[PDB]
RNA sequence: AGAACUGGCGAUGCGGGAUGAACCGAACGUAGAGUUAAGGUGCCGGAAUACACGCUCAUCAGAACAAAAGGUGUUAGUUCAUCUAGACAGCCGGACGGUGGCCAUGGAAGUCGGAAUCCGCUAAGGAGUGUGUAACAACUCACCGGCCGAAUGAACUA
RNA sequence: GCAGUCAAGCGGCGACAUUGCUAUCAUACCGAAGCAGAAUUCGGUAAGCGUCUACUGAU
C-alpha cells in the first residue's frame, strides 16, 4: 500500500556553513527505502547535489487529520512519456491523500500508461469550497442529494451450478 | 444538336422535383462519407489527398489572414 | 466583446447631453427607415443595443433602471415632448409584411407574376406549382404568408414609431 | 464525460403502447402523473446518450401520430407517355415500359391533378411507403416520376 | 574484409519460453521430507474464471517495419479567446445611403474579365462568401437586434 | 538529381506543395461526364462464369 513520508535535505555542511538550505520536501511511497530513493532522484534533477554528497537526517510519516472526511483533492502532476515532459493537473475525490494518490497512479497507468518511474508528484491540496472543481466528472458528485441506482449487479457463487438462474435486480 | 440543348431543357423544365433536396442531402453526407472512407494501397492515396487538401486550405487561410 | 463597452460609454456620456430620455418600442424595421428617422433631426439621437447591456448601463441615476427595461429602442432628445410625440404618432411608413402582422391578395390559378397579378404586370412555398415547358403556373393568404407577401413586394405593414415611457434627465 | 444520470399512456417493459400504436424498444420510465413520462439512463456512455434521445423522439412521434396523424402527400407528372396508376397499387404505361410495377390508407386526391395522398397513424409506416413509392439515361432529362410534395399532418 | 576486449557453447546436463544452439534460472552421488527461479494459474496443463482503476469491439483487435498522416472513432489533459453586459446551437429579424464604386463589351447593377476597395451611419454590414441574372432581382455568408439559460468555441498533447 | 518563396519540429538541418529540358479486358444492382438517344470512358463491386502420403475404375 502507498504511504506518505517527509524527507529533508542538508547536503553535508562545508566549513562555516552548517545546515545548508534545509531542503525539505514530501514524498509518496510504500516503504522507507523507496521514499528515500525517490527523494534522491528528485534532488538529482531539481538541483545539482549528488546523493554521495547528500545525507538523510530523518524520515517521518504524515497521516491524515480526518481519514473519515470526504475531500476533493487537487493534484498537480509532472510526468514524461514517449514525448517531452509536460505538467498536468487533475482533481480526485477521495477521503485521504494516500488513497487519492493511489487512484491517481492507477488512472495514470490506465489512460496514460505511466508508472511510478515516470510520475512525479508536484503538490496535493484540498479544495475548500464548491464550484472550484474544474473537472465536470468530479463536480458531478457534488450535486444536492445525489441518488443513483446500480443496475445489472454481478454475483459469484462457490458452486459451479445453479437451478434458479437468478436475476441481476439491484 | 443545338448549342444549348441541355441548357434549353433545364431552363424549360428545371430539374427533378427533389433534385435540390437530394443534392443537399448528398453534400451533407460528405462529412460522414469522408470519415468512413478514411478508416476503410488506396488508404495511402486517400491520406495523401486529405493531407494535401488540408495543407492547401491552411495556407490559403493564413495568407489571406494578413488582410486583418 | 469590446463593442459592448462602446455602447456603455456612449450611453453613459449622452445621458446628460440631452434634456429628455425616451424609450421607443421598435425591434423590426428596415434600416433605411431607421436612418431616415435618425437624420430627420439633429437635436435628438437614436440609441439602440442589447436590452441587458442597457439595463446594466441604465444605479447611474435615480429610477433610471425602471423604464430602461422598456427600451431595445432608446431615444435621447432635447426637443419638447409635444413635437416628438406628434411626429411619432403622425409619422408612418408602409414597410414589408412581417410574420402574423390584411389585404385580399390572391395568387391567380394561371401564370404567376412578380406582383401576383394584382396590377393590370410582368410575368415571371409548398403550393402545387408546376413548369409548363418554360412557364410557371388559385391561392390566398388571408409565417409563410409574410414570406409570400414579401416575394411579391407587398408592403402592407403600416409600421408607426411609438413611445412607451417618460423619464426626466434632471428630475426622473 | 462519464455520465451518471440523464433525462393515455403507460410504461412497462420495452413493449410500449400509446392511445392506437405500439412499438418495441435499455432505459427506464416512470408514470409519475400519466401526463409526463420520465426517461432515465444510468452509467451510460456515448452510445447511451444517443440511444436515450432517440427513444424520446420516437415516443413523441408516436404520440403526435395518434393524436394528429401524418399524411405524406405525393404527386407525379408526365410529358409524353401518360402515367397510369390504379388502386393494391399499380403503375403502368410510364415511358412505355411494358414491365408493370406493383406496390403493397392509400387513395387519390381530388381537385389536384395527378396527385396521390398517403395517410396513416404510424409515421414510420407512412414514411416507408412514401419512400418505396418514390424509389420506383440522363438524370436531368426526365422530370417525370413520383415524388413527395409535403409531409403534412392528417389534421392540417 | 581486417581487427583490440570480455561472457556462454566448445566439453554442458535439468526447469520454462507448446516447437528449436545463440534466451532466463540453474551446472549434476542414489534417496525421503518442505520452500523457490525462470515460466505459470479456463481447458489440453499440475496452479485463484483472485481483488481495484479505467482503457478497446478490430469487416480475422489483443495475448522485425511502412509509422509521415487521416477518423464528424473513443478515453483524459496544455494553450488562446468568448463567459451570467446572458455559453454554442436552434429560430425570427436587421443585413442600409452615395452605388449601376473605375474600363471595353449588346450585357457585367458584387459573384464572365483588370485593379483599388473610397465611405456616411448605426446595435450592425464586404463596392460583397455563395446559390443565383441574357441583363435585374431574391435568399444568404462574417457582421449585428429578440427568445432561450452557462459554460463554451479553436489548435495540440497521452 | 540540379537551385529555390519553400518550414511542424529544431543544432545549421528539416516528409508538405509549386518554378526550367530530359489487384477484371467483357459478364453490373450503383454514381459522374456538355450522358438530347445508341455508343462511350471514368470511381464501383466481385477471380462467379467468360477470355512413402493421392486414387483416377475396385473388393
Amino acid at each position: 500500500h502507498f504511504k506518505e513520508y517527509q524527507v529533508i535535505g542538508r547536503r553535508l555542511p562545508t566549513e562555516s556553513v552548517p545546515e545548508p538550505k534545509l531542503f525539505r520536501m514530501r514524498i509518496f511511497a510504500s516503504n522507507e527505502v523507496i521514499a528515500k530513493s525517490r527523494y534522491w532522484y528528485f534532488l538529482q534533477k531539481l538541483h545539482k547535489v549528488k546523493k554521495a554528497s547528500g545525507e538523510i537526517v530523518s524520515i517521518n510519516q504524515i497521516n491524515e487529520a480526518h481519514p473519515t472526511k470526504v475531500k476533493n483533492f487537487g493534484v498537480w502532476v509532472r510526468y514524461d512519456s514517449r514525448s517531452g515532459t509536460h505538467n498536468m493537473y487533475k482533481e480526485i475525490r477521495d477521503v485521504s491523500r494516500v488513497a487519492a494518490v493511489e487512484t491517481l497512479y492507477q488512472d495514470m497507468a490506465a489512460r496514460h500508461r505511466a508508472r511510478f518511474r515516470s510520475i512525479h508528484i508536484l503538490k496535493v491540496a484540498e479544495i475548500e469550497k464548491t464550484a472550484d472543481v474544474k473537472r465536470q466528472y468530479v463536480k458531478q458528485f457534488l450535486t444536492k442529494d445525489l441518488k443513483f441506482p446500480l443496475p445489472h449487479r454481478v454475483q459469484k457463487s462457490t458452486k459451479t451450478f445453479s437451478y434458479k438462474r437468478p436475476s441481476t435486480f439491484y | 444538336p443545338q448549342n444549348d440543348y441541355i441548357e434549353r431543357h433545364i431552363k424549360q423544365h428545371g430539374k427533378r422535383l427533389d433534385h435540390e433536396e437530394r443534392k443537399r442531402k448528398r453534400e451533407a453526407r460528405e462529412s460522414h462519407k469522408i470519415s468512413e472512407r478514411a478508416q476503410k494501397w488506396k488508404g495511402k492515396q486517400f491520406a495523401k489527398k486529405r493531407y494535401a487538401e488540408k495543407v492547401s486550405m491552411r495556407k490559403k487561410i493564413k495568407a489571406h489572414e494578413q488582410s486583418k | 466583446r469590446e463593442n459592448k463597452e462602446r455602447i456603455f460609454d456612449e450611453v453613459r456620456e449622452a445621458l446628460d447631453t440631452y434634456r429628455y430620455v425616451w424609450v421607443l418600442h421598435l425591434d423590426d424595421v428596415r434600416t433605411p427607415v431607421l436612418q431616415e428617422i435618425r437624420t430627420s433631426w439633429a437635436g435628438s439621437k437614436l440609441i439602440m443595443g442589447k436590452r441587458k447591456v442597457l439595463q446594466k448601463a441604465l444605479e447611474y441615476k435615480e429610477n433610471l433602471y425602471q423604464l430602461s427595461k422598456l427600451c431595445t429602442g432608446l431615444l435621447f432628445t432635447d426637443e419638447d415632448v409635444n413635437t416628438v410625440k406628434e411626429y411619432f404618432k403622425s409619422y408612418v411608413r408602409s414597410d414589408y409584411s412581417r410574420p402574423n402582422t390584411p389585404l385580399t391578395f390572391t395568387i391567380p390559378e394561371g401564370i404567376v407574376y412578380s406582383r401576383g397579378g394584382q396590377i393590370p404586370d410582368v410575368p415571371m412555398f409548398e403550393i402545387p406549382t408546376k413548369i409548363k415547358a418554360g412557364k410557371i403556373t388559385p391561392y390566398l393568404v388571408c409565417v409563410r404568408q409574410a414570406l409570400i407577401l414579401k416575394q411579391f413586394g407587398i408592403a402592407a405593414s403600416e409600421f408607426k414609431v411609438k413611445v412607451s415611457a417618460y423619464y426626466d434627465n434632471d428630475s426622473s | 464525460m462519464k455520465y451518471i444520470q440523464t433525462e393515455t399512456v403507460s410504461i412497462k417493459s420495452r413493449i410500449v403502447k400509446v392511445v392506437t400504436l405500439t412499438k418495441n424498444l435499455d432505459v427506464t420510465f416512470t408514470k409519475v402523473n400519466n401526463q409526463l413520462i420520465k426517461v432515465a439512463v444510468h452509467n451510460g456512455g456515448r452510445k447511451h446518450v444517443a440511444a436515450l434521445r432517440t427513444v424520446k423522439s420516437l415516443v413523441d412521434n408516436m404520440i403526435t401520430g395518434v393524436t394528429k396523424g401524418y399524411k405524406y402527400k405525393m404527386r407525379y407528372v408526365y410529358a409524353h407517355f401518360p402515367i397510369n396508376v390504379n388502386i393494391f397499387i399499380e403503375v403502368r404505361n410510364f415511358l412505355g415500359d411494358k414491365k408493370i410495377r406493383n406496390v403493397p390508407t392509400i387513395e387519390f386526391s381530388t381537385n389536384v391533378k395527378d396527385e396521390i395522398v398517403l395517410s396513416g397513424n404510424s409515421v414510420e409506416d407512412v414514411s416507408q411507403n412514401a419512400a418505396d413509392l418514390q424509389q420506383i439515361k440522363d438524370i436531368r432529362k426526365f422530370l417525370d416520376g413520383i415524388y413527395v410534395s409535403h409531409k403534412g399532418f392528417i389534421t392540417e
